[PDB]
């Protein structure tokens, strides 16, 4: 799910409170479509609502579908609201709080998002951007290894409970480590920013369980998204619960902090992209990956056969058997294609499309092999003496919604096993009434 | 352009922008935005939507055929006039005068009843204006050439 889908399902009060922070308004604005952004900018300095027809006349007739989609999205996000214009007309005006906060974030005003940074002076134990990136990568690899279950990764029990609630891994027997399900494999195959966003959404959906303010967490996350890389910020000025949440971020590698009591924290590149190549693919079904970490090697080996492992290179061959095994593990072909496209080497970016069509088509065809046969358990009826009697029973089954397949030519029909009892009673009752 | 007042204005603006501070409220106002939208709204000054609304069906085609005939006649007469121009021989001098007389007679005979019919039907289009512009231009050119001819004899 995207950010807009999550925001649209929130209550109007939550949306109104979210707009109170300038950082949140910018994040919402940058998620809007291109047409919506122009409307927002035009209505930035309007103190009066505009007629719906007047706004509708800005876009041409052919692009009316996009206009309707953008208007519906804006209404769902509650950026603007309909006003009863005098004379029976309907006026459209942006939310005053959201508009004011957006203007403050753009034009200026109020206090800065962060409290201050020069009060404590220079950092005694400051790091560098490559060091922060390495720390974030190490944390993410540790998390993904703990998803696999290797003993090399040791995380807090709360993280394991969160993963269990996320459905990636289930602890059937207490004490023993949880077993990763098919959804866990699908999530592991997902891209790193996508994995971060999914994890954050799962956290937010269960945020109320810990008694934490959703609005504050969202505002802090959006503020972190727009933060400048390599620059620290003051921990002070935040509620304790948020601080606890920040600790979880320290576990996830999004935010670097030397000590729990330290007043400084350095956002990482992963945190920046939270709001939103080394693999070469050849026409002979060969992958040449410029990677060294065991994570990428395992990910590639999930859907391909490894051949050679040079110290800075991995040569693998994509075969039918490997792709079939990966699909049987629960990973779909679209996920594999998206993973290959995301990790595509910059050299392949010249090609249009980046991945050769033959390989993607072959992978999709290999995916279609598994679902060649379709299975539907049910009960077969073939003892219809009269067409009219068959029609009535078929209509009753369709009313019950338990029909699976019908053949009026030969008076043949199939119903679900659960609905067989109702059909049997109905057929017996009709004969009794006869 | 002007005197040292230009340098004085340059120094004044240099001093004024020497101490420059960004502003937010003064940049735009609700009244200014509303006026700009009204100007840019359909039917506004920049968005003039009329532009001869139904000129395809305005000024009925009976008049349109007559207008096209007048256009063809004026074009032919002006083509003859400009072919005569420039006048390099005394023979052409009388020919241009005859062409001017024919133009005036044609105007009085056709355009004046045409103008009367347009005024009676109150057509909003200035169809006659372009025809007058070409005829006025031709008359001005002929008058200028005659003035030059008089000056050459001085």
């Amino acid at each position: 799910r995207n950010l807009q889908e999550f925001l649209g399902g929130l209550s109007p009060g939550v949306l109104d409170r979210l707009y109170g922070h300038p950082a949140t308004c910018l994040a919402v604005f940058r998620e809007l479509p291109s047409l919506a952004k122009n409307w927002v900018m035009r209505m930035l300095f309007l103190e009066q609502p505009l007629p719906q027809a007047a706004v509708a006349l800005w876009v041409k007739k052919e692009f009316s579908k996009a206009q309707e989609e953008s208007t519906g999205l804006l209404s769902g996000l509650r950026i603007w609201h309909t006003q009863l214009l005098p004379g029976g007309l309907q006026g459209l005006i942006l939310n005053p709080i959201f508009r004011q906060n957006l203007r403050i974030a753009l034009l200026g005003g109020g206090k800065a998002w962060s409290d201050d940074t020069s009060q404590l002076g220079p950092d005694k134990h400051a790091r560098d951007v490559p060091s922060l990136d390495k720390y974030a990568e190490e944390r993410w690899e540790v998390v993904l290894h703990f998803m696999v279950g290797s003993p090399s990764a040791a995380v807090s029990q709360d993280l394991a409970q969160l993963l269990s609630q996320a459905g990636l891994m289930k602890s059937t027997e207490p004490g023993e480590p949880p077993c990763i399900t098919s959804a866990g494999f699908q999530f592991l195959l997902l891209d790193t920013p996508a994995q971060l966003w999914y994890f954050m959404l799962q956290y937010l959906q269960t945020a109320q369980s810990r008694g934490m303010d959703l609005v504050e967490i969202l505002s802090f996350l959006f503020q972190l998204s727009f933060s400048t890389l390599g620059k620290d910020y003051s921990v002070e000025g935040m509620s304790d619960s948020l601080l606890n949440f920040l600790q979880h971020l320290r576990e996830f590698g999004l935010v670097f902090q030397r000590k729990r009591k330290s007043r400084r924290y350095y956002p990482t590149r992963l945190a920046i992209n939270l709001s939103s190549g080394f693999i070469v693919v050849e026409t002979n079904y060969r992958l040449y990956a410029y990677t060294e970490s065991e994570l990428q090697i395992a990910l590639i080996a999930l859907f391909s056969e490894m051949l050679y492992r040079f110290p800075n290179m991995v040569v693998a061959q994509v075969t039918r058997e490997s792709v079939q095994q990966a699909i049987a593990s629960g990973i779909t072909a679209q996920q594999i294609i998206h993973f290959l496209r995301t990790r595509a080497h910059p050299v392949m970016l010249k090609q249009t499309p980046v991945l050769p069509p033959t390989i993607t088509d072959q992978i999709r065809l290999w995916e279609l092999e598994r679902d060649r046969l379709r299975f539907t358990e049910g009960v077969l009826y073939n003892q219809f003496l009269s067409q009219v009697d068959f029609e009535l029973l078929l209509a009753h089954a369709r009313e019950l919604g338990v029909l699976v397949f019908e053949n009026s030519a030969k008076r043949l029909m199939v119903v679900t096993p659960a609905g067989h009892s109702d059909v049997k009673r109905f057929w017996k009752r009709q004969k009794h009434s006869s | 352009a002007t005197s040292q007042d230009i340098i004085n204005s340059f120094q004044s603006i240099r001093q004024e922008m020497e101490a420059y501070t960004p502003k937010l409220t003064q940049v735009l106002s609700s009244s200014a935005a509303s006026s700009t939208i009204t100007a840019l709204s359909p039917g506004g000054a920049l968005m003039q939507g009329g532009t001869q609304q139904a000129i395809n069906q305005m000024v009925p085609n009976d008049i349109q055929s007559e207008l096209k005939h007048l256009y063809v006649a004026v074009g032919e007469l002006l083509r003859h006039f400009w072919s005569c121009f420039p006048v390099n021989t005394p023979f052409l001098e009388e020919k241009v005068v005859k062409m001017k007389s024919n133009l005036e007679r044609f105007q009085v005979t056709k355009l004046c009843p045409f103008q009367e019919k347009i005024r009676r039907q109150y057509l909003s289009t200035n169809l006659v204006s372009h025809i007058e512009e070409m005829l006025q231009t031709a008359y001005n050119k002929l008058h200028t050439w005659q003035s030059r001819r008089l000056m050459k004899k001085t």
